[PDB]
Order: C-alpha cells, then sequence, then structure tokens
C-alpha cells in the first residue's frame, strides 16, 4: 500500500483538493569505510598506479 | 487566566499493528464501480485416491470437481461530524487546522477496533483456557507449533499480545543463562526480540475486549446438523441446535465465544489423519457468529464459524476425524460472565482489508487527508444560518475473510 | 457579519505593488548569467587542464 511522509506543513491557509500526492523523500548518507586498495607497479608508460 | 499559549498540550495515542499485518495484496482495487457491493474469490480443490490391485479397469466411480467461493464486502461508514461556531472556532484555530489532528487518530482507532473484533468474530482456532494469563515461554510457542502442525506453508504466521504479557516475557528472559546479548538488551530496554518461539511476537495496546455472556448446563446437540461440502463450500458457517440448556435466558451466547466438541478431532488437512497435543487428542472448536438467547426448554439456534466437513460422498473435503450427529457432547470454553481481553495469533492470508474512494460531492468545498495510508475525505458546509458550519470526515472500509481454520485466540493454560 | 439575515463578507480587493522591484532583480540576473570557470596555475600543464 501507499504510505508516505506526514510534515503537515502545508495546508496552512490553503483548499487541498487533489487526493494523488504521495511524498517521497531520498536519504543521503556519508560513512568512513575501511577499504583495501591494489598498486599495479608497471614499469612501462607510468609505474606508480593506485 | 489571560495569557495562553498557542501549542496544544500533548495528549494519548494508541498503535497500529494490526492493519499493517493484515493482507493488503489481493484486494485493492477490486471494489470498483463495475464490481458491485461484493467480490469473490476462488477455492483450492481437493483429491482422492483409490486402492485396487486390477489394471483394465477403465470403468469405476471416479471423483468430483465442485468449485468453491470466498467473498468479501464493505462495511458502515466511519463518520465524525462536529457543529460549532466559527467565530469561537477561529478566536485561535485559523483554517481548523488544530481539530484534524485528534479526527484522523480516532478514525484509525475505530477502524483497528472495528478490524479486531471481526478477526476474533471469524477466527476458529482456540488455545488454552481464558482464564490464565501468559506467563512463559510454551504459552506462545504453543501457536507456531499448532499452526504448523495443522499444515499452513505459504504465508507468515504472527501473534499480538497486550503490554503486560511481553513484560512477563522480558522478565522470563532476563533468566537466561549463556546467551550475553539477549540478557543485557531485556535488562536494559526490555524489550523481546523479533522470532519468539518460531512466530513473531507483537506488542499493542489498542486490542479488543470482551465479555463471556452467562451460560449454565450441561449442553448437548439436539438435530445431527448439515455439514457437508455442498452446503458449505461457499461461506465456511453452519447452524447449530443445542439442548439441555437454562430455562430462559436473554443473551445465553454472545459473540466470540468459543464452542468446543469433545469427540470430534482436528485432521492434518493434507494427510487426512488425527492431531495429537503429546498427551491428549486436539478437539474441535468454533466460534459463535451472533448473540443467541435461550428460550423455554433450552433450545438455542447458534450460528458458527468453521465448519466440521465430513461428506460422504467427497471423502476428499474431510476436516474432523468423525460426523458430529444426536446425542453428543458439547461445551463452552472460559467461566460464566467475565470480560477479557483476547490475545490473537493468525496466518497473513486469513483476513484482508481495503478501502474504498470516495467522489467529491457537488457544490461543497472538500479536501483529502491522508494517514497511515488511509484517504479520509472531509467535506464542509454551512447549512443553517446561525453561523452553523458543519465538516464530516468520511471513510469506508472493506473487509474478507479467506480460511477460518487459519487463526483466533490464544490464552495461557495451567 | 450577519447583516439582516444574510452572510455578506467584506470586500477585498488587492493592488499588488511588492512585485516590480523583484522582477527588476530576476531581470538583472538573468541578462547577465554567470557560471563556474576554472583557473590554471603556475605549471606547464595547467592551462590544459583547466581547459
Amino acid at each position: 500500500p501507499t504510505s508516505l511522509d506526514v510534515t503537515s506543513m502545508t495546508s496552512w491557509e490553503y483548499n487541498w483538493f487533489g487526493a494523488d500526492v504521495i511524498y517521497i523523500a531520498k536519504y543521503y548518507e556519508v560513512r568512513k569505510e575501511s577499504v583495501d586498495v591494489i598498486s599495479y607497479r608497471h614499469p612501462i608508460t607510468g609505474e606508480i598506479a593506485t | 487566566s489571560q495569557i495562553v499559549l498557542k501549542k496544544f498540550l500533548p495528549g494519548f495515542m494508541s498503535d497500529l499493528v494490526l492493519a499493517k499485518t493484515v493482507d493488503r495484496q489481493l484486494l485493492a482495487g477490486e471494489i470498483n464501480s463495475s464490481t458491485g457491493d461484493s467480490v469473490s474469490f476462488k477455492r483450492p480443490h481437493q483429491f482422492s485416491s483409490l486402492r485396487t490391485p486390477t489394471g483394465d479397469i477403465s470403468g469405476q466411480n471416479k471423483n468430483n470437481l465442485i468449485s468453491g467461493k470466498a467473498t468479501g464486502r464493505v462495511g458502515n461508514y466511519i463518520t465524525v461530524a462536529v457543529e460549532y461556531q466559527q467565530l469561537e472556532e477561529a478566536i485561535k484555530l485559523n483554517q481548523l487546522e488544530e481539530i484534524l489532528a485528534p479526527v484522523r487518530q480516532r478514525i484509525v482507532t475505530d477502524l483497528e477496533t472495528e478490524l479486531a473484533h471481526f478477526m476474533m468474530n471469524n477466527g476458529a482456532l482456540s488455545l488454552g483456557s481464558p482464564n490464565t494469563p501468559i506467563t512463559k515461554w510454551s504459552d506462545v510457542a504453543q501457536t507456531a507449533s499448532f499452526l504448523k502442525d495443522l499444515g499452513v506453508n505459504e504465508g507468515e504466521n504472527y501473534a499480538v499480545m497486550d503490554p503486560w504479557s511481553a513484560q512477563r516475557l522480558a522478565d522470563a528472559q532476563t533468566g537466561l543463562h549463556a546467551s550475553d546479548q539477549l540478557v543485557r538488551t531485556a535488562w536494559e530496554n526490555a524489550q523481546i526480540p523479533t522470532n519468539f518461539g518460531g512466530i513473531r511476537a507483537l506488542m499493542s495496546n489498542g486490542l479488543a475486549s470482551r465479555t463471556q455472556g452467562a451460560f449454565g448446563g450441561t449442553l448437548t446437540v439436539k438435530t445431527q446438523p448439515t455439514v457437508t461440502y455442498n452446503a458449505v463450500k461457499d461461506s465456511y458457517q453452519f447452524t447449530v441446535t443445542l439442548t439441555g440448556a437454562t430455562a430462559s435466558v436473554t443473551g445465553f451466547l454472545k459473540a466470540g465465544d468459543q464452542v468446543k466438541f469433545t469427540n470430534t478431532y482436528w485432521l492434518q488437512q493434507q494427510t487426512k489423519q488425527a492431531l495429537y497435543n503429546g498427551a491428549t487428542p486436539i478437539s474441535f472448536t468454533a466460534t459463535v457468529t451472533a448473540d443467541a438467547n435461550s428460550d423455554s426448554g433450552g433450545d438455542v439456534t447458534v450460528t458458527l464459524s468453521g465448519v466440521p466437513i465430513y461428506d460422504t460422498t467427497n471423502p476428499q473435503y474431510n476436516s474432523v476425524s468423525r460426523q458430529v450427529e444426536a446425542g453428543d457432547a458439547v461445551s463452552v470454553v472460559g467461566t460464566a460472565s467475565q470480560t477479557m481481553k483476547p490475545n490473537l495469533f493468525y496466518n497473513k492470508f486469513f483476513c484482508g482489508l481495503g478501502s474504498i474512494p470516495l467522489p467529491k460531492l457537488h457544490s461543497i468545498d472538500s479536501a483529502v487527508a491522508t494517514y497511515e495510508g488511509f484517504s479520509i475525505r472531509v467535506h464542509k458546509y454551512a447549512d443553517g444560518d446561525a453561523n452553523v458550519q458543519k465538516m464530516r470526515f468520511d471513510l469506508l472500509p472493506a473487509y474478507v475473510c479467506f480460511n477460518p481454520h487459519m487463526g483466533g485466540q490464544f490464552f495461557g493454560n495451567p | 457579519t450577519k447583516l439582516d439575515e444574510q452572510f455578506e463578507k467584506y470586500p477585498k480587493f488587492e493592488i499588488n505593488k511588492v512585485a516590480t522591484e523583484l522582477n527588476r532583480i530576476i531581470a538583472e540576473y538573468r541578462n547577465n548569467r554567470i557560471t563556474v570557470k576554472f583557473r590554471p596555475g603556475d605549471r606547464e600543464a595547467s592551462e590544459e587542464l583547466a581547459n
């Protein structure tokens, strides 16, 4: 079923008639994650390649 | 007593779990303007075999094909309406956005109260004595064990209980011996895990309470009822007459009471074999649907949900070891007239739920408010010229029960 | 007001006088649009990199 985020922000001195609105939100996160890295050391065309 | 804050003080709130757990998948957008006032779903088929040692037997007594139905309908309006004076309302409440908050909660609370009443009225299975509360782990494990024993596989099974009983289970969990995570969680937050005893246990404070209803005398059946599949293939309900009751009392049997047939046992539906509860076989039970009084001579005509089919021409649909007939002994669970709040356990595919959208009324301003996925339509008008404003909130539900044999009530047992 | 067994409302005219300066600001922005520019450094290939 359709469950929508409730804010009760608008309808403040406004008439509502459209029953076909559902509020969906994108959520952004930032994390510190420990990843392993590989160092290719091909002598030809530059050596250090991380 | 002159300065007043605008912010309304916080109030009390119930909780919404039953509508979330029940099935909202199959019946959704199916009650349209073309379908009508009801909609029906199909039922599965069952077959039985023969045992003969010969092969050129192309002519014999074959099976039969009978089709069943499960009908779902609409309910009554859930309406809240207020009449007021717009000046006294708008002294401190513009746009009437303050009245909105305690209205949608009332609507959804009434909706779930009705849903709980419907579920406990249409459930068939019963467990434990109503008197004893839930105290130990077996009290919640038995529901999942019985559900697995009957044979339900496709779906998910849930159980709902009151706040105090959960507390007791968490207290018992605090006494564990080796699981530090569980012990620490129960010690600190006093919350039980999700999978408790093989069934998902839930805590809810909003749950219907019911009264037993006075009864007395060793009841027994009078006339042999009709429980054939050709009769009960559309409703899974049957009407039975009881004799030997008390002389004349009003309200002999309330709605939701469980009537237990002593000598008729349950059957494992697929293998068609009796059920053993470790120490004693499990007997059949049914639920009263409508209030029944008793007339002189102790005759009670009662309609029960859940049917003990023992068809003799279509054996493949049997669900009870032996046919109930006249002179049998029956009982009613619980004591005379106590009031209790039952605990529920049910499969996902037991009772459905839906809502019917409502068109906007002509020449009257209106709006739509969404709350837990339920759309409430509000209409405002000013009939009467005495500063008599009128606002009304409307919502229309629809209910359906698929199989009564996949749920019921359960208590603790001594 | 109640006004002799009716509900006649007050007249509420609207004379918008605050939008002219906002429109002027918006037009001034749209006349001179700006974007992001990358500047080079004191290196040999910084110009090509920025380009």
